[PDB]
């Protein structure tokens, strides 16, 4: 529940205008170290075993994604200087890619691990 | 090796007072050093083992003070046959002696 | 029966609680000397001592003995933290009110600025003693 | 490591080394398990204790240790000593940019507060201040001097 | 990063001597140091001489 709510929250900078530079940026960082501090809970329960298990995993791909909106904001701004009409789509288009690609590894993840 | 100072070389005091001598070490004898009182033309005899305990036979004005590294020997009250030669050694490693004393009147 | 009286000493916990607390508090009070249209100064010192101080709360709770019961230490912590709290509030009721009349903000602002040193000294006071 | 006798004073039971005292308490040469300090050496001795029920002889050996600092170097002295130089350089920033000069600052008293938790999670619960202390006092107390110098400006 | 090293000096096994890992942590430490001081660098000779 945690880190889905994490990248949820992560995805609100997506909503706000391109000009709020600090606020988008101290946003996805703020939601980084959040994702880190809940990253070393999962794995506290667990002995050191050198493979990935399932929750390790989740809580991976969740910190990718949080990773991945900060970086996509990045170069966003980074765009806006250079090309203001390309990076006025890149904006509509994370705002359905990375919703869609979390519910997408949701139901695969969920899935796999219940058919088990 | 360990080596023992022993200090002064030579001491003139007369009867009836209390004297002393210093005996230093360069390394570390824990309590582990010995005072023999040598007269001309005998063997020395152990006055002080361990650091301070005296040994069978001698009287109470000996006194030791022991130290990790220097160590004392007063004689409260001295006579007219306590006039000889001492040694500080150390036991702690191979036995080695200090320099000796002379004690004149 | 043997009986002993351990006294319990001090200057550790003092060292490693009490400093921490009362050094957060100080920084807190930072953001009233800060002007009120610097909003995300203000924000940023209010939020980051909260955060702080319940960083420290949280640490401590795992360094203290786990003794599930009140204890004096968590007064003190738990008052620091109410200060704090009403620092970051003051604050938000500044920013509420200074479009529609700034010099009430101001007023208010100075206020603060004077009185909540008084009412923390006031209530290191009365728990430093009533605990001694 | 001290043992001697029990039950037995002075008077009926004396210890002593069976070799040279330098040369009776032989420790092996790999025998040296400590992750964190540094076995210099041995040091025997004898005395004599006096207890309730007489005098007794003790032999007593001593084993000098000496701790190794590199770890608590690169652990506390180099990100503490980086965190002030971070607070120093927050002075050169320009000084008509407020929040990006107070949010240094505050993190940077929040980024020490967290060394400074983490720091005293390997010191036993002493009742007094270790060197670490001290410099973590003063590291704490150089970063929150900077944030009012920051104030003041 | 500070987090992450102090978290890690909390689970890790307490060896208190260096290892391998504290140096890597380090490293990553210094590199984050050096960004943001090359920033502070930035930031300072920007106003006067926007070239360099
Ligand atoms: C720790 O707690 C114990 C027990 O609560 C305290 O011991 C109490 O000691 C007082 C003073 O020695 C005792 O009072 C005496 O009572 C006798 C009655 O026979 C009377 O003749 C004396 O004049 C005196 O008033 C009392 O027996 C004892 N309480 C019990 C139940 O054992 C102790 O003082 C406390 N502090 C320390 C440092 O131990």
């Amino acid at each position: 529940i945690p880190c889905t709510l994490i990248v949820v929250l992560s995805w609100v900078s997506f909503w706000i205008n391109k000009d709020a530079v600090p606020a988008r940026t101290s946003l996805g960082i703020t939601t980084v170290l959040t994702m880190t501090t809940l990253s070393t809970i999962a794995r506290k329960s667990l002995p050191k075993v050198s493979y990935v298990t399932a929750m390790d995993l989740f809580v991976s791909v969740c910190f990718i994604f949080v990773f991945s909106a900060l970086v996509e904001y990045g170069t966003l701004h980074y765009f806006v200087s250079s090309q203001p009409a390309r990076a006025a789509k890149m904006d509509s288009y994370a705002r359905i890619f990375f919703p869609t690609a979390f519910c997408l590894f949701n139901l695969v993840y969920w899935v796999s691990y219940l058919y088990l | 090796n360990i080596v023992m100072t022993q200090s002064p070389k030579s001491m003139s005091m007369s009867v009836g007072e209390r004297v002393t001598l210093s005996c230093k070490a360069s390394e570390y004898v824990g309590t582990y050093v010995s005072w023999y009182q040598q007269k001309p033309e005998q063997s020395p005899k152990l006055l002080i083992y361990g650091a301070s305990n005296r040994y069978t036979g001698v009287p109470d004005r000996f006194t030791g003070s022991g130290s990790a590294t220097d160590f004392t020997l007063t004689i409260g009250s001295v006579q007219a046959e306590d006039l000889a030669d001492y040694h500080c050694g150390q036991s702690y490693s191979y036995p080695t002696f200090g320099a000796g004393t002379k004690l004149e009147l | 029966s043997l009986s002993f009286k351990l006294k319990r000493n001090i200057g550790y916990f003092i060292l490693q609680t009490y400093m921490p607390s009362i050094l957060i508090t100080i920084l807190s009070w930072v953001s009233f000397w800060i002007n009120y249209d610097a909003s995300a100064a203000r924000v940023a010192l209010g939020i980051t001592t909260v955060l702080t101080m319940t960083t420290i709360n949280t640490h401590l709770r795992e360094t203290l003995p786990k003794i599930p019961y009140v204890k004096a230490i968590d007064m003190y912590l738990m008052g620091c933290f109410v200060f704090v709290f009403m620092a970051l509030l003051e604050y938000a009721l500044v920013n509420y009110i200074f479009f529609s009349q700034p010099a009430r903000a101001a007023a208010i602002d100075r206020w603060s600025r004077i009185f909540f040193p008084v009412v923390f000294s006031f209530f290191n006071i009365v728990y430093w003693l009533y605990y001694v | 490591l001290k043992f001697g006798s029990y039950a037995y004073t002075r008077a009926e039971v004396v210890y002593e080394w069976t070799r040279e005292p330098a040369r009776s308490v032989v420790v092996a040469e790999d025998g040296s398990r400590l992750n964190q300090y540094d076995l210099l050496g041995q040091t025997v001795d004898s005395g004599i204790v006096q207890s309730s029920t007489g005098e007794y002889v003790v032999m007593t050996t001593h084993f000098h240790l000496k701790r190794k600092i590199g770890y608590f170097v690169i652990q506390t002295y180099l990100p503490c000593i980086m965190t002030v130089i971070l607070s120093q350089v927050s002075f050169w920033l320009n000084r008509e940019s407020v929040p990006a000069r107070t949010v240094f600052g505050v993190t940077t008293v929040l980024t020490m507060t967290t060394l400074s938790i983490s720091a005293r999670n390997s010191l036993p619960k002493v009742a007094y201040a270790t060197a670490m202390d001290w410099f973590i006092a003063v590291c704490y107390a150089f970063v929150f001097s900077a944030l009012i110098e920051f104030a003041t400006v």
